[PDB]
RNA sequence: GCCUAAAAGCAGCCAUCAAUUGAGAAAGCGUUAAAGCUCAACAAAUUCACCAACAUAAUCCCAAAAACUAAUAACAAACUC
């Protein structure tokens, strides 16, 4: 049949959309491949998404190939915030450092991208701090003692604020 | 028409000129093949399986190439950057595993090339690698050299041991 | 000129190319100065519908046009030759560059209507029922509008409608 | 190549283009070659076979396609143009296949 | 193959605020009391005022003369406002607010009687004006593209030009009226009165050099 | 200056001009010069 | 990256980085969301390629006709000789 991209947790594959519909439509059935990915993820963490491609042959048969896992949660990870910041740029989501950079690049270079492209640690650094910089994760050179948590607080105060204005701003566009 | 306005060279131009120098002065082996459409994936795994042997791949435009190898001492590959053009460039030049990474893809054949200045085809490429090395082919100079003297001493010490021989026969008879 | 041959035998069909010998240019254009072939032969506003000879140097065998990257012409009188062309097979000459079809000539129709100088297609155009007064007539165009620059030995411009 | 690779080439077994690189009209035979060696044509079908024959002094260049209806289309291409090989190779496979 | 060429960049374009088109009034905060008369004067002849560019770039040409009033002021303003980006691009009207009374009468009325009411008021514009200017850190061909709509819903022919392209159009028609090749010319003709033509012509015809006749304005007449 | 000629195996003839001269600058030699020569090839080499 | 059930380039808002010679967190099609079809960038060539065209009334359409023999012609009043 062809190529298929997906992005599934761990452990957490049910048979159901938006991943259900496609391999049925495809052919393949959908039990058989969560219990397929369930078995060959089960020693992984779960609760994290990692990258998939499956390959179906015409004769409704399926290979899967698994990648490391999302570069986005691992930034979000090694900052500690659940869910990015909104305005980019404008707002600061967390903070981490070229070590923890180096880090997942060489956590994450262990891949079929960066296994085919003979690329070095520096090109996997540069395109972690992109998408850094995407998630709005600020990236400082070495300043890590307690200044993470003096950004935490505020940034919990300022997610709080903005959690009640987002509630405030809903109540007022339902009474309008 | 009026006379020529001329053309004024551009950085971008200039650089490929510079970059098309240091390539053809810098490294030995030139190897020019015809870049095939593949899918992005093929010829991702195609760089990997030529950077596991350390031999890089280039591709120039033909605006750019043929002025270029014209006025070079390389005007004997014009005929082969009509189509698409690959060119593959190696230090301390081994085509061996060139030739059995080319193999593997039937649709991909080699054009030519200069190896150390010596444009061959596909055939001189081929004996290219199935030629001994240079190290195997020197010591086999001095051999090959001292050959002549060597069948002098045998010849020379053969009388004696022909009659060693037929003596070994007749024992080996009863 | 190059000729597509093809050979069927037993199953296995030979395509091949065959290259003949073509003339070449006369030796001694009038004005070798001019780029464009007939602004060079000093042809310029000089052909028409009736020159068949000058036509008939850049035509397909099938009455087809000659594209101008292969030709040379400028673009202004590739245009003109183009609808010179045009009006000639219409009016009925070049008899020789028709497609030959022993299934089609056999069932005769009505005879041809003798026509010349005609702009449209014989097909494409309704009849003026209306015909208009004489302040508002709907007058009936002949001959192309891109050859009003020919050279008029009677002094008088070309009537270009009709 | 969107022709070949839209018009079904899953009836095809061999495809061979034996040329000469240091010729002077191997332009077309070349652009014949990628056209059929292209993604698409590889991807309409996985059985054929693509071979591309490099010579140095035989000066004729020529594609031998063999397909199971027992057909076998030489096509000699020295001074064709690749779209009329092309064009004249795809009308053939259309008809018999 | 292409040689790459670089991109217009621009930087001391500064985006004032508000960039969008302002509301106008259908009839202005003093209404005339004092029906007057409809001069045509303010449509006749070339535009005498803002015929030049200020701060903007691009801008709306009106060819031709009319009148421009409330529902046309409100067509422009909403298409430019929401089709224009208010973070690269900013406009600015070239016409003041309607302000020249209409009076009209219903049907049935006898001619005479006096004068009609007032029931609209509209906008004098004359050829040769720009309507709406636009600046920004835009190009030209989007710009044209998005305002050529509002050109042709205008009542007289516009076009969508900028700077260059009415220095260019100006430039073509000083070339084309001094190397015109025929020596009789209508301005010639007029302000000499050869063949008695002043009995024909207008005393406005000295003027405009018989390019424009009433409210059109062909730009192909010398 | 200029490359070479680009040559094949399908019509190979022409050998390098310097390998035959080389050759002769070798057999134009006494037998003494000959052990001479091998005697530094395999001193240095 | 956020909201949304889903927002995978495309209801939306903010950022608009990163490798390959070379590919915009994507300029249009397409799905509920996907998928898929395109554009621009490299390698392959490089004719010209920016807007311009628009039905209709009633008794029966209304001189016929003609793109090239030379034209600051000629024929043409109650004008003037
Ligand atoms: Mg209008
Ligand atoms: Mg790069
Ligand atoms: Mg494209
Ligand atoms: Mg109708
Ligand atoms: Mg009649
Ligand atoms: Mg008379
Ligand atoms: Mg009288
Ligand atoms: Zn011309």
């Amino acid at each position: 049949s062809g190529m298929i991209r997906a992005i599934v947790r761990a452990g957490q594959a049910r048979p159901g959309p938006p991943l259900g519909p496609i391999l049925g439509q495809r052919g393949v059935s959908i039990n058989q491949f969560c219990k397929e990915f369930n078995e060959k993820t089960k020693d992984i963490k779960e609760g994290i998404p990692l990258p998939t491609k499956i390959f179906v042959k015409p004769d409704r048969t399926f290979e899967i190939k698994i990648g490391q896992p999302t570069v986005s949660y691992f930034l979000k990870a090694a900052a500690g915030i659940e869910k990015g910041a909104r305005h980019t740029g404008k707002e600061v989501a967390g903070l981490v450092t070229l070590k923890h950079v180096y880090e997942i690049a060489r956590v994450k270079a262990q891949d079929d991208a960066f296994a085919l492209q003979d690329v070095p640690l520096s090109s996997v650094v540069r395109s972690i701090i992109g998408s850094a910089r995407s998630l709005g994760i600020r990236v400082v050179k070495d300043l890590s003692s307690e200044e993470l948590a003096a950004f935490q607080k505020e940034r919990a105060l300022f997610l709080a604020a903005q959690r009640e204005a987002d509630l405030a701003a809903q109540a007022e566009a339902a009474k309008k | 028409p009026p006379p020529t306005p001329p053309q004024e060279e551009t950085g971008l131009v200039r650089l490929l000129r510079r970059e098309i120098a240091a390539v053809f002065r810098d490294n030995r082996m030139i190897a020019v093949c015809q870049h095939v459409a593949l899918s992005a994936e093929d010829k991702l795994l195609l760089r990997h399986q030529l950077r596991k042997h350390k031999i890089l791949m280039k591709i120039f435009p033909n605006q750019v190439l043929k002025p270029f190898l014209e006025e070079s001492k390389y005007q004997n590959l014009l005929p082969l950057f009509v189509g698409h053009n690959l060119l593959l460039v190696s230090e301390e030049p081994k085509v061996k595993e060139m030739v059995r990474i080319l193999k593997g893809i039937p649709f991909l054949p080699l054009l030519g090339g200069c190896i150390d200045d010596t444009i061959l085809s596909r055939q001189g490429f081929i004996n290219y690698s199935k030629l001994p090395s240079l190290a195997l082919v020197q010591g086999e100079l001095v051999g090959g050299l001292t050959f002549l003297t060597a069948q002098t001493y045998s010849m020379l010490q053969h009388q004696p041991r022909q009659l060693t021989a037929l003596l070994d026969q007749y024992v080996k008879q009863q | 000129f190059r000729e597509v041959v093809e050979i069927l035998d037993g199953k296995t069909t030979i395509i091949e190319g065959r290259i003949t010998e073509t003339p070449q240019e006369s030796p001694n254009p009038p004005n070798p100065t001019g780029q464009c072939p007939i602004c060079r032969w000093n042809l310029k506003h000089k052909y028409n519908y009736e020159d068949v000879l000058l036509l008939s140097q850049f035509i397909r065998p099938h009455g087809g046009m000659l594209p101008r990257r292969i030709t040379g012409l400028c673009q202004e009188e590739h245009l003109k030759i183009e609808e010179c062309v045009k009006m000639a097979h219409r009016a009925g000459l070049l008899p020789n560059h028709r497609p030959k079809l022993p299934e089609g000539f056999v069932p005769k129709s009505k005879p041809r209507l003798n026509r010349y100088l005609t702009r449209w297609s014989p097909r494409s155009v309704k009849p003026i029922y209306n015909k208009g007064h004489r302040w508002n007539k709907v007058r009936m165009p002949v001959g192309s509008p891109l050859l009003k620059d020919n050279v008029s030995y009677s002094g008088r411009p070309l009537l270009l409608y009709h | 190549a969107a022709a070949l690779a839209r018009l079904g080439l899953r009836a095809v077994k061999q495809v061979r283009v034996q040329f000469c690189p240091f010729e002077k009209n191997v332009e077309s035979t070349r652009t014949f070659l990628q056209a059929v060696s292209s993604e698409k044509v590889r991807c309409t079908n996985l059985n054929c076979s693509v071979i591309a024959d490099v010579r140095h002094d035989g000066s004729e260049p020529c594609v031998d396609v063999l397909f199971g209806d027992g057909h076998r289309l030489i096509m000699r291409g020295a001074h064709l143009t690749a779209q009329e090989m092309l064009t004249a190779f795809a009308s053939h496979i259309q008809a018999r296949g | 193959f292409k040689t790459l060429l670089p991109v217009p960049t621009f930087e001391d374009v500064a985006i004032p605020e508000k960039p969008k088109l302002r509301f106008v009034e259908r009839v202005p905060l003093v209404p005339k009391v004092r029906r007057e008369r409809k001069n045509l004067s303010d449509i006749r002849g070339p535009s005498t005022e803002a015929t030049e560019f200020t701060e903007g770039r691009f801008a709306i040409l009106a060819l031709g003369g009319g009148y421009l009033h409330w529902g046309h002021f409100e067509m422009m303003r909403l298409t430019i406002n929401r089709s224009m980006d208010p973070k690269n691009m900013f406009a600015l009207w070239r016409v003041p607010a309607p302000f020249k009374p209409i009076t009209r009468k219903g049907m049935g009325q006898r001619m005479g009687g006096g004068k009609g009411a007032i029931d609209h008021y509209v906008t004098p514009v004359k050829a040769g004006r720009l309507i709406v200017e636009m600046g920004g850190r835009c190009e030209f061909k989007e710009v044209q593209g998005f305002l050529d709509l509002v050109a042709h819903k205008l009542p007289f022919p516009a076009k969508a030009v900028s700077r260059e392209t009415l220095e260019k159009m100006r430039k073509d028609q000083e070339e084309r009226e001094r190397n015109n090749q025929n020596p009789w010319t209508f301005e010639r003709i007029a302000t000499a009165n050869m063949l008695g033509i002043r009995k024909v012509l207008s005393p406005y015809d000295l003027t405009h050099k018989g390019r424009y006749w009433g409210k059109f304005y062909t730009p192909e007449r010398v | 200056e200029a490359l070479a000629g680009a040559p094949l195996d399908n019509a190979p003839k022409e050998y390098p001009p310097k390998i035959q001269q080389l050759v002769q600058d070798i057999a134009s030699l006494t037998l003494l010069e000959i052990s001479d020569l091998n005697e530094l090839l395999k001193k240095t080499l």
